[PDB]
RNA sequence: GAGUUUGGCGGCCAUAGCGGUAGGGCAACUCCUGUACCCAUCCCGAACACAGCAGAUAAGCCUGCCCGCGUUCCUUACUGUACUGAAGUGUGCGAGCCUUCGGGAACUCUGGAUCGCUGCCAAGCUCA
RNA sequence: CCUGGGGCGGGACGCCCUUGAAAAGAUAUCAAGGGCGCGCAAUGGUUGACUCAAGCGGGUCGGAAACUCGCUGAAGAGUGCAAGAGCAUAAGUCAGCCUGACGUUAUUCAGCAUAGCAGUGGAUGACGAGACGAAAGUCGGCUCUAGCGAACUUUUGAGCC
RNA sequence: GGGGUCCCUCGCUCGCUUGUCAAACUCCAAACCCCCCGUCAUCCUAGAAAGUCGGAGUCCGGACUGCUGGGGUA
């Protein structure tokens, strides 16, 4: 039977391009967030720590508040809120 | 087994042969006929089937045979180069009970082509054109699929 | 040798030997200015450097070719040009209205009694605030630069010109 | 596997780190004056006797094994969520 | 600054087991090198050998200015001053074999120990190769700035008189 | 007030890599010189560390060039092809496929470009 | 109990990964590939120093089988074990020092999308103690995702009612 | 490495040019689709989204058009 992990069916979801693979930009994980900005969850597969579901790859969460080094992010699933702990490696922000 | 059942291409390709089991082998031995080293061939023919269809080995085994013996008892050994082009790459499985674990065991290989896709390419001389032509259509008789040939090189050539 | 699509080239600064990425990970996470120490074969240089995403950039800076407007001769590439250099960044950093920093010494291999812990060693001496420890700091004799009864008598000159210049750029800053 | 006899960890009542030995567990007798054992003796009688005719079950593949961490200053002993092995030992 | 200088000079003693006899192997080549030498340890483990993972084989000592170039001329002396092109890399970093530790004068056979014979290898770059191996901007050294063979056999001519034929 | 060079820290992480040729250093950088000391080798002052007068731009580095390999981008053709969103009293014995409106590749090909761009600070010089 | 009727066979009866699955999420079958009910005081933590697999070249019966030097080498190795993902100045290897394989406690996730649901984990934190380190940091075991179990009962640990 | 002075036969192995593939392959890569922002549109104080409570039924479904859906000779 199929299994109910974390990771179950994440092959290409936490899987890194070929060019990106290795160690990541590391601007990419001091980037500050300010109260309320919406930012995209794209999670890096390279930080292992910190990481949302697999589940909310591709959402885009309004920061809410932080709790140390990770933000607070109100996402949406389905039809649901959620709030989802991510670190700054795994968050980019929205540009107009 | 009629090819009938082994025909239609309504299922997925299963090819990838790590994840199954024990595959009984083409039997297809060649897949170049004649003058393999002639490349200066002005005349060349190819037959392509018009449906997307599964060809078993056996087929393929069966219209190389009848072609290639016809090219070489028309054209002479070395006097035509004919090539089938498409391997047998998928598996073919068949539910040797009743329904219950339904997954069967393979049962030989065979090819899936697609409409307009090339099977043989036959390259012969001038004058041995319309011999290469009919043992080319005597081949599309021992396949599945509606067959047409088609004048790859020289169709000035002919007419 | 990029042979193919699938080859990942390292970052630029890593191409070119010059920056770990893994430390300034770890270096970046303080959200603190660096005292970016760097060390030439022939003087010494200290930045003070805040991170944003357009790249880098140095608040204040030090380095051994200002040791000659304060009265300095000898070598600018040794401990007490170090320790001289450290103080001179501290004191200007504090001028400027900086007075904290996380010590980086990057690449350079850490070894008790260095060029970068006598620099070290004179930003704390300045007032500046950098978190380090006291063992890797280097004697006070060898910031003197007591080495010169070895060699050479000519190195005679340094421990009363050092003295010359830290009094003198104590009261200049000061 | 194999844990040390004796190592350095925190000690939750002095409050500081400091060495402990470790001792495994026994599994004591159970008493006969309990509140189940007059329970058990107040249910005999004729005929089944409901939980106390039940035969107990059987064991896990791999039982954990007990471990008490005894601190050598206060001698107050802690236990932790132990791990579950087959062969245990003590380094010394 | 072309003048491809004896970089380091490489020793090394076979001796494909371990106990007394690597014992005295390592004690005889820090007699004959005058330097400490450490020993090696077996990658893999094979019957043949009898050998086992992790298991100390041979001893190696890596030998720089003065001393190597004194060691090396004492195995020059050792060689006859005789060498052929075989030896020479395809960089022009050489390594020969020796048969005898006796050859060495200075030292005294024992029954025991036998005779050992180690492999010697020095390499000859240019003045400039440290930017492949030290810390800060490390960098590749191209193909013009190694050193040929030819140019090898030449400086071994000039500095140490071996010809190579 | 501005510019060139050099150094440190970088951002984007190959348009930046791999490879080949031609030029330069006053300041700088490096190579390079020793081992009293600080520090160090599973042995070696090789690296690290320290103290540096020389000598050398031969390499690091900088400038220009070469389409050769890789990458990226445009370009003509394949081609509005493949594939597909919606609808269809359109069609095939059947596996299926067609028309309309709306999107739209990849490979290859033609002719070309790309042998990095840029941010901060400091040292110098040359400002009008 | 499930079950292309039931039975025989099997467990698709608990947990984990790839495809199925139609590029958000979800998605069944006795669907396909399978694995787990453990091992480890180091096969763990941290700092420093290095880079691996495999080729070509040189080295003496040390053979085309050992060990050693150079060159190519973004990974073709290793990371305890399924599968997938992660990792190179390293998440690998070696060595120094250590025991964070620490006591207590709050949220939100995901088992259980949407959308209730057990004991459990797994990511952020907090209080108190430390280890390594110049410091930044890292450490709540072994790179991430399996290795396990309610109520009642008994036993044990610290202090209390 | 295989065969009738290891004289020479010679299959694998490595490059240039061809011929085919993948559901547990991807240097590439759509159309639908999903999160968020702006705009228009519609609903909305005659009550948006949210919340609390009362009442259930329901967990034998089936079919048409697509996904070559999976399995199957069908
Ligand atoms: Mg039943
Ligand atoms: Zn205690």
């Amino acid at each position: 039977t199929n299994s109910h992990g974390e990771k179950r069916c994440t092959r290409y979801k936490l899987q890194k391009t070929v060019r990106e693979r290795g160690i990541s930009p590391v601007s990419r994980a001091i980037q500050e967030f300010e109260e309320g900005q919406m930012v995209h969850i794209d999670i890096d597969p390279s930080v292992q720590k910190g990481m949302p579901n697999p589940k909310f790859q591709g959402s885009t969460g309004k920061v809410i508040g932080q709790r140390g080094r990770s933000y607070v992010l109100e996402v949406r699933s389905g039809n649901a809120m959620k709030e989802v702990f991510s670190l700054p490696q795994h968050l980019k922000p929205q540009k107009y | 087994k009629p090819g009938s059942m082994y025909r239609n291409v309504r299922q997925r390709s299963f090819t990838r042969r790590k994840y199954m089991g024990g595959v009984p082998g083409s039997q297809v031995i060649h897949y170049d006929m004649g003058d393999k080293a002639n490349t200066s061939f002005p005349v060349k023919i190819s037959l392509i089937v018009e449906e997307k269809c599964q060809i078993r080995h056996t087929a393929l085994e069966a219209a190389r045979i009848t072609a290639n013996r016809h090219l070489v008892a028309d054209t002479g050994k070395m006097g035509f180069y004919m090539k089938l082009r498409v391997y047998p790459h998928e598996v073919i499985r068949e539910n040797k009970s009743g329904m219950r674990r339904a997954f069967g065991k393979n049962v030989g290989t065979a090819a899936r082509v697609k409409p307009m896709q090339k099977i043989f390419t036959v390259a012969v001389e001038k004058q041995n054109f319309k011999a290469a032509k009919e043992a080319l259509w005597h081949a599309g008789q021992k396949l599945p699929t509606p067959c047409r040939i088609v004048v790859d090189e020289g169709a000035e050539l002919v007419q | 040798m990029a042979t193919g699509p699938r080859y990942k080239v390292p970052f630029r600064r890593r191409r070119e030997g010059r920056t770990n990425y893994h430390l300034r990970l770890k270096l970046l996470l303080s959200r603190q200015d660096r005292v970016v120490v760097r060390k030439s074969s022939r003087n010494v240089q200290i930045q003070l450097i805040a991170p944003t995403p357009d790249g880098d950039i140095t608040y204040s800076s030090a380095v051994s070719n200002e040791l000659a407007k304060y009265g300095y001769t000898g070598a600018t590439g040794n401990t007490t040009a170090a320790y001289l250099t450290g103080l001179l960044f501290g004191l200007k950093s504090l001028q400027k209205g900086y007075e904290g920093g996380i010590l980086d010494i990057g690449l350079q291999a850490s070894s008790a009694g260095s060029r970068v812990y006598a620099a070290l060693k004179g930003v704390v001496d300045s007032g500046f605030e950098i978190p380090c420890s006291p063992e890797v700091f280097p004697p006070d004799e060898r910031i003197r630069g007591e080495h010169i009864a070895g060699y050479r008598e000519e190195s005679s000159d340094l421990p009363e010109q050092f003295e010359a210049t830290k009094e003198k750029i104590f009261a200049e800053f000061s | 596997m194999k844990i040390p006899k004796r190592f350095r960890t925190y000690c939750p009542f002095c409050k500081t780190h400091n060495e402990v030995v470790v001792e495994r567990v026994k599994k004591g007798q159970a008493s006969s004056m309990t509140h189940i054992a007059r329970q058990k003796k107040r249910q005999e009688g004729i005929g089944n006797s409901g939980k106390f005719s039940k035969v107990p079950g059987g064991d896990k593949p791999t039982k954990r094994i007990w471990l008490r961490y005894r601190c050598t200053v206060c001698k107050k002993a802690h236990q932790r969520p132990c791990f579950r092995a087959k062969k245990f030992e003590f380094k010394e | 600054m072309r003048t491809p200088i004896v970089e380091k000079v490489i020793v090394h003693m076979g001796v494909g087991e371990s106990g007394q006899h690597l014992v005295n192997a390592e004690d005889i080549l820090r007699n004959i090198t005058g330097q400490e030498v450490v020993r090696c340890f077996a990658k893999r483990t094979l019957p043949a050998f009898s050998i086992k993972k992790n298991e100390p084989i041979g001893c190696k000592v890596t030998l720089r200015g003065q001393k190597a170039q004194e060691f090396l001329e004492t195995a020059l002396g050792i060689v006859e001053k005789t060498l052929n092109r075989s030896q020479f890399d395809s960089f022009g970093n050489v390594s020969f074999g020796i048969e005898e530790h006796t050859d060495f004068p200075g030292m005294r056979y024992d029954p025991n120990i036998g005779v050992f014979g180690m492999d010697v290898t020095v390499v000859l770059k240019r003045p400039g190769e440290r930017i492949c191996k030290r810390r800060i901007a490390a960098r590749k050294i191209p193909a013009g700035h190694r050193v040929t063979v030819d140019d090898a056999i030449a400086f071994l001519n000039e500095s140490y008189g071996v010809e190579v034929m």
